[PDB]
């Protein structure tokens, strides 16, 4: 039982803000009502092996997740994976099992703090309710209601830009970047 | 082709059985029992390799297919590309949209639907499909209209799904 | 009309809705109490009282109008025009009562047994019951009756309870 | 009175109830034991102490208002005042026995077969018996009597219900 | 009215005002306890002691007029009106203890309940709790009444403050 | 008494103080376990050791006198009254240990199971961790010592006084 | 000995203690698995495996002495004498398996189920434990698997536990 | 219940920031998992317990651990031991629990200003985002998501010393005489 | 209601710096997990109370207390003692419950300026870092520092009268009576 034991010390290493991260990123493959009861990693990785996504020799969706998450020492020490090749193998077409859309989002999300989170949460009250404006949602469950209302997807992004204009500037870039990218 | 039911019947989930009882609706009184429901099927001789495996691949379970079936993805996609003999596109289109809502907007749809259901047909902590299952006794959403249901999902603000809807009625 | 549109009707009635037929028809097969819906029926075929009409009568009561659509090919709208223009075999009665138990939950119905079990055994009624359970246990000692509503409504005003009281003021102003 | 009245009596009658109204007769039929309820009631009518207030007051030691009035046309206070007016066909001690077994529930009968199996036979009881079977095997072994209740008293009060302990010993200083 | 009115309404309120909303209706729904908003309007729906004018009236003791212009389509002078000339679902005393109780700050409620430590518990304190909460406790104890104000006023005073105890004061002589 | 006072009061109690009353009660029904406070007061009714004195008597004891002013139409006075003449059905040690868990907070309760893991193997209350003690034959209205010194030994003394108090006046 | 001690014994446990007790006589049902406590009780008393000294066993082996010191009218020194000197009822593997059962926690044993599915094919470590046995996995007298799982989960204090009392053993 | 009093109050003296610095000393045999919902130093003792790392015959990390964070009046106090002896145990070889790594890392964080924290802060903009320049977090945090990014390795210091180099001098050399250590 | 009324009026007129002094002057009777969370005259008022310290019957050491941080107006409005009378009861052998020791470091930081504090603070750069020698620090901090690291303590004094040299003799004088009482 070598690769549950791997798979376990893998998960006794990520708390939960890593966890709600990566289960944003893995809204694809996990619907919400599987997703709802998960509160650890070792759920999540059950999933994963439901659906033969991660097992014993295919382990490139599990190195994508950790990879993109940006913790880079548990690939080197557990997987055995450096930052070169996965640099390589992601750029390749049709090696990607993660939208790029998602990626922008959360990297999005990266780069706002709680005043930012607040002027966010103000500037985009006028077709959400103050219930769900709560303080406990993050940035990453307003981008969630955001798309369940169908005003932000990957051919809706003018909302998003009117409202990222007032906060920042670079944050424009990142999505020229994005729209570059298609 | 007898014991292997038996470990697919044990390698299963409540959740995933009321699903596949779900869809199994379709093809007389479904059993309470899923072995039983299994038992009645292979008796019928509806049963076979192909229709259990797109059945499994239905409810997402490819780990079953290929620890017991010894099926892949690609041989099931095509097997269901040749012919859906089993299940329609209506029960899969309800298993979908029941899979993507939390217990915050089922226990709101129990509340809304409150209006013209007993208290004690309803009851309190169910699922979607059970909902589901209540309306279509009542005989007020069937695969020629789905207005009611939309409307239903459109005042709970999911517009999404109500997309999807629409997408499955101009698919005709 | 048949036996095998009787034992289609059969297999498919779940055991929620087996209690609140055999409730509906106790007034008129008042001769024998059966204890399965198949032999009821049969009884009712035999007797003359059992037709298509009084078979779409039965199923819309129960609120099943698929398998009137299915079974009988009758929909929501023919088997309303019918029961208008036809003398109902089920009384207004039976059938209040059958939606009084249709509004109430688990929440109520232990209040209910709770509250009741005093004047009625207390063994009588330990086993889990329903209220239609609950119903025939009082009119076995004729306490409440299609014409006398006065206890029902003190028992449903007890437990802080008024639209459904509302309603049984309705069905007494309706008379 | 005639025998139509008695096998529709007979009939409306539920099997709960049946061992109930067999147990009620066993002092006035005590010469040969009934096999069943119709051959009871032709004996009892036949030797001439069963008539229609006989037939009143057992239908009211059942608490079935309901076929009083709608069979026999009589209402609670005609047969109570019958009751009062006549020497009473059923012993206070046999109603008293009914009351007890009516309120006692089945998880403790299951607690009362338990603790005195060891008395009686060690696997005599086993078959799911209420407390009236319990109350016959007893008076089997002649170990309850009418003038005899201590032991009754001590077995309710070891179950920890002593209301009906007090009820006990209420008929005993009452009469 | 209908459920959907109801269910907008709850998902349209902060949780500040949600405690404000369940003190307020203490005394209309008094022999139970609601957990949340959702299920405090529908047991007033099923009371039947709600309708438009009592939302309407409950919206504006609240001071969410926004709501009531876009949801039950009414402005203030008519609803005014109406309280002026129909009797008020909540009484006086309920809208003078919000009244007060949302013109104090952190650094205060601390202090009252500082100062009245002995009559309470030191668990019973430990969390954060505003005035609502202090006076829920007191009433519970039968300190505070609708007719006996005395002790609040005096524990007002003895924290330095004035205006509450002369609207205090202006209140008993509403009376 | 009625069923209608029993109902009343199960639906005016909240969840702590139905925890409070079971605990008052756990001694009077030490060979049955209730699992809801409507089970208990149908025990104590069946048994016989529930009047509306004893009623009263209970409420009071949960510190509920809007219950007494309300249901019962009684005052606290009257109550008073009737548990200094009549005898109380609840013992000192349950009302001492009631008294004791009021006070604490939730961060010193953790330091108390922590000071007794040793004897010993999770949202614990200090009603649960002094039942927890009596299953174990380790507190008893007799042996009071080791709370006695694991409250002195976690900087409270006001409930060591309470203790003494109780000792001395027994 | 009588009937009423034992359904006092059946009436005063938990169901958790009623689990665990069920678990621990496992080698004294051989002839059938009881569905519930007391009736496990009668087929101990009627095959003579049943005693004043067997129930204190029992009742010592879970850690309930106040039913000790209560009902039978014992103490621990006079069960430990008892234990000292006459012989067991249950080996002390089982009493060993409780002991860890009793200490890991809801995280710990979810952790441990998700590394043992991989052998087999919510469930406390009881149920697991039993479900081992049941596959030939686990035995008195090999207990590799355990103490490799236990130590992979970073609780190194149970795996000391069974290092001594598998030196017990010789 | 001697032991356990004595770690009482041995937990007593102890505040949120000497919690925090024995956190992160401690993170070679305690996960993130486990780090995340600790609050007070008695679930620190319990979690080191169950590690069979602290006991009644064992307590040779504990008076490392309050020896490191210098904290010597509890050592006179509540456990009888001086200086000397510790320091004389600690210079012999092999009884070193904690790698000279982490207590140089720590010495480093000690040796940190406000103003000259910010700069720190400044000087790392390069690789890591805006959202952990945030007044809230100190070095220690800084000091661990480097070490998340495999850029503050025990092998890699590089860009440790490159950061120093424009705040001070006596930090490169703490930084020398570690690498001399070893 | 009578007590608790007068000992929040008490509690309201002290300001910040004076409850910082009654936080240090109490030391030996709060440790430094419950010291932190205080942030009025309410939170250590409670605290006293919870070990029976203060209450109606005994008032000696609240009297104590505030004669100790010279406010005499307090004691003779809102406890009704005079000076003469406190000074005779602190006389008394045995009567006074805080150790001379901490009353003598409270009086010798009352004797320390501004710019006497810097000297201070550079004085002793050798032995204290820089993070504990930061400019908000005041002189009661540094003995708190002190007295952790067991360098200044009651058998040792050397390093006070060696620093204290460079600055004042009166100083010296206190620390002699202090040494000579003993």
């Amino acid at each position: 039982m070598d690769f549950s034991r791997n798979l376990y010390d893998i998960g006794e290493q990520l708390d939960s803000e890593d966890l709600a991260s990566l289960k944003f990123l893995s809204l694809d493959y996990i619907p919400q009502r599987k997703q709802e009861p998960i509160k650890d990693a070792l759920m999540l990785f059950q999933r994963l092996q439901e659906k033969r996504m991660l097992e014993e020799s295919n382990l490139s969706f599990l190195k994508e997740l950790l990879f993109r998450i940006n913790r880079l020492d548990l690939l080197i020490t557990y997987l055995n994976t450096r930052k070169e090749e996965m640099e390589r193998e992601l750029q390749t077409p049709g090696r990607a099992q993660i939208s790029a859309y998602r990626v922008m989002l959360y990297q999005i999300s990266e780069e706002v703090s709680r005043s930012e989170l607040r002027s966010f949460k103000g500037g985009l009250q006028e077709e959400i309710s103050k219930c769900k404006l709560d303080d406990d949602m993050n940035l990453l469950d307003i981008f969630i209601e955001m798309e369940k209302r169908v005003i932000l997807g990957e051919g809706k992004l003018d909302i998003l830009k009117r409202v990222c204009a007032q906060i920042n500037k670079s944050l424009l870039k990142i999505i020229n970047d994005y729209e570059e990218f298609s | 082709s007898a014991e292997v039911i038996h470990q697919v019947e044990e390698a299963l989930d409540t959740d995933e059985k009321e699903m596949l009882l779900f869809l199994c609706r379709d093809v007389d009184v479904v059993p309470p029992n899923v072995r039983d429901l299994l038992d009645i099927l292979r008796e019928r001789g509806k049963l076979s390799v192909g229709d259990l495996a797109e059945l499994l691949y239905r409810v997402r379970r490819f780990d079953l297919l290929k620890r017991i079936l010894k099926m892949d993805r690609k041989a099931v996609e095509t097997h269901l590309l040749r012919n859906p003999h089993l299940v329609s596109d209506y029960r899969v289109l309800m298993a979908e949209i029941g899979e993507d809502l939390d217990k915050s907007d089922v226990s709101s749809l129990i509340f809304l639907m409150k209006d013209y259901m007993g208290r004690g047909k309803i009851s309190k902590e169910k699922s979607f499909l059970d909902l589901v299952v209540e309306l279509e006794k009542l005989n007020l959403v069937a695969p020629d209209q789905l207005d009611l249901l939309e409307k239903c999902l459109k005042n709970i603000h999911r517009i999404d799904l109500k997309t999807k809807i629409q997408k499955y009625k101009q698919s005709v």
